[PDB]
Protein backbone atom coordinates (compact mmCIF):
# COMPACT_ATOMS: atom_id res chain seq x y z
CA UNK A 1 0.00 0.00 0.00
CA UNK A 2 1.24 3.49 -0.88
CA UNK A 3 -0.48 6.76 0.01
CA UNK A 4 0.74 10.26 -0.82
CA UNK A 5 -1.37 13.21 0.32
CA UNK A 6 -0.79 16.81 -0.77
CA UNK A 7 2.50 15.67 -2.36
CA UNK A 8 4.06 15.98 1.10
CA UNK A 9 2.68 13.25 3.39
CA UNK A 10 3.96 9.84 2.27
CA UNK A 11 3.08 6.41 3.59
CA UNK A 12 3.99 2.83 2.68
CA UNK A 13 2.78 -0.47 4.10
CA UNK A 14 4.18 -3.71 2.67
CA UNK A 15 3.38 -7.07 4.26
CA UNK A 16 4.29 -10.54 3.02
CA UNK A 17 3.36 -13.99 4.29
CA UNK A 18 4.78 -17.34 3.23
CA UNK A 19 3.76 -20.81 4.38
CA UNK A 20 5.63 -23.86 3.12
CA UNK A 21 4.63 -27.36 4.19
CA UNK A 22 6.15 -30.74 3.38
CA UNK A 23 5.06 -34.28 4.17
CA UNK A 24 6.66 -37.58 3.26
CA UNK A 25 5.54 -41.10 4.10
CA UNK A 26 7.50 -44.17 3.08
CA UNK A 27 6.53 -47.75 3.90
CA UNK A 28 8.35 -50.96 3.07
CA UNK A 29 7.18 -54.47 3.84
CA UNK A 30 9.42 -57.34 2.78
CA UNK A 31 8.30 -60.90 3.40
CA UNK A 32 10.43 -63.93 2.57
CA UNK A 33 9.66 -67.61 3.08
CA UNK A 34 11.95 -70.51 2.21
CA UNK A 35 10.87 -74.11 2.62
CA UNK A 36 13.11 -77.11 1.96
CA UNK A 37 12.03 -80.71 2.35
CA UNK A 38 14.36 -83.61 1.55
CA UNK A 39 13.08 -87.16 1.75
CA UNK A 40 15.97 -89.52 1.12
CA UNK A 41 15.00 -93.05 2.08
CA UNK A 42 11.94 -94.97 3.15
CA UNK A 43 12.90 -97.58 5.74
CA UNK A 44 10.51 -100.46 6.34
CA UNK A 45 10.62 -103.48 8.61
CA UNK A 46 11.06 -106.82 6.92
CA UNK A 47 7.84 -108.88 7.15
CA UNK A 48 9.84 -111.71 8.74
CA UNK A 49 10.95 -109.56 11.67
CA UNK A 50 11.02 -110.83 15.24
CA UNK B 1 5.57 -50.92 -5.71
CA UNK B 2 4.85 -54.63 -5.54
CA UNK B 3 7.22 -57.55 -6.12
CA UNK B 4 6.06 -61.15 -5.85
CA UNK B 5 8.39 -64.04 -6.65
CA UNK B 6 7.49 -67.71 -6.29
CA UNK B 7 10.05 -70.42 -6.96
CA UNK B 8 9.20 -74.10 -6.70
CA UNK B 9 11.68 -76.92 -7.31
CA UNK B 10 10.85 -80.61 -7.24
CA UNK B 11 13.56 -83.22 -7.70
CA UNK B 12 13.52 -87.01 -7.88
CA UNK B 13 16.87 -88.71 -7.62
CA UNK B 14 20.20 -86.95 -7.69
CA UNK B 15 21.98 -84.76 -5.18
CA UNK B 16 19.77 -82.80 -2.76
CA UNK B 17 18.87 -79.65 -4.63
CA UNK B 18 19.93 -76.19 -3.52
CA UNK B 19 19.07 -72.97 -5.35
CA UNK B 20 22.53 -72.00 -6.52
CA UNK B 21 23.19 -75.33 -8.20
CA UNK B 22 23.79 -75.50 -11.92
CA UNK B 23 22.20 -78.12 -14.10
CA UNK B 24 25.73 -79.25 -14.93
CA UNK B 25 26.51 -80.04 -11.30
CA UNK B 26 23.15 -81.72 -10.81
CA UNK B 27 23.49 -83.81 -13.97
CA UNK B 28 26.97 -84.94 -12.99
CA UNK B 29 25.68 -85.83 -9.53
CA UNK B 30 23.19 -88.55 -10.40
CA UNK B 31 26.01 -91.07 -10.73
CA UNK B 32 24.88 -92.91 -7.60
CA UNK B 33 21.52 -91.38 -6.67
CA UNK B 34 19.21 -93.01 -9.20
CA UNK B 35 15.57 -93.67 -8.41
CA UNK B 36 12.71 -95.49 -10.08
CA UNK B 37 11.02 -93.10 -12.49
CA UNK B 38 8.76 -95.75 -14.03
CA UNK B 39 7.76 -99.29 -13.18
CA UNK B 40 5.71 -102.15 -14.60
CA UNK B 41 4.62 -105.35 -12.92
CA UNK B 42 2.32 -108.35 -12.81
CA UNK B 43 -0.52 -109.38 -10.50
CA UNK B 44 0.36 -111.42 -7.45
CA UNK B 45 -1.60 -114.53 -8.40
CA UNK B 46 0.45 -114.74 -11.59
CA UNK B 47 3.49 -115.88 -9.59
CA UNK B 48 1.73 -118.58 -7.55
CA UNK B 49 2.40 -121.31 -10.10
CA UNK B 50 3.18 -125.02 -9.65
C1 LIG C 1 11.72 -56.19 -7.56
O1 LIG C 1 11.63 -54.80 -7.38
C2 LIG C 1 12.72 -54.11 -7.99
C3 LIG C 1 12.65 -52.68 -7.53
O2 LIG C 1 12.98 -52.58 -6.15
C4 LIG C 1 12.63 -54.27 -9.50
O3 LIG C 1 13.74 -53.61 -10.11
C5 LIG C 1 12.64 -55.75 -9.87
O4 LIG C 1 12.37 -55.91 -11.25
C6 LIG C 1 11.61 -56.52 -9.05
N1 LIG C 1 11.75 -57.96 -9.28
C7 LIG C 1 12.83 -58.67 -8.94
C8 LIG C 1 12.78 -60.13 -9.26
O5 LIG C 1 13.81 -58.16 -8.40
Amino acid sequence: TELALFSRVNGKFSTEFQRMKTLQVKDQAVTTRVQVRNRIYTVKTTPTSE
Amino acid sequence: LSNRTNSRVQSFGGVPFYPGITLETWQKGITNHLVAIDRAGLPLHFFIKP
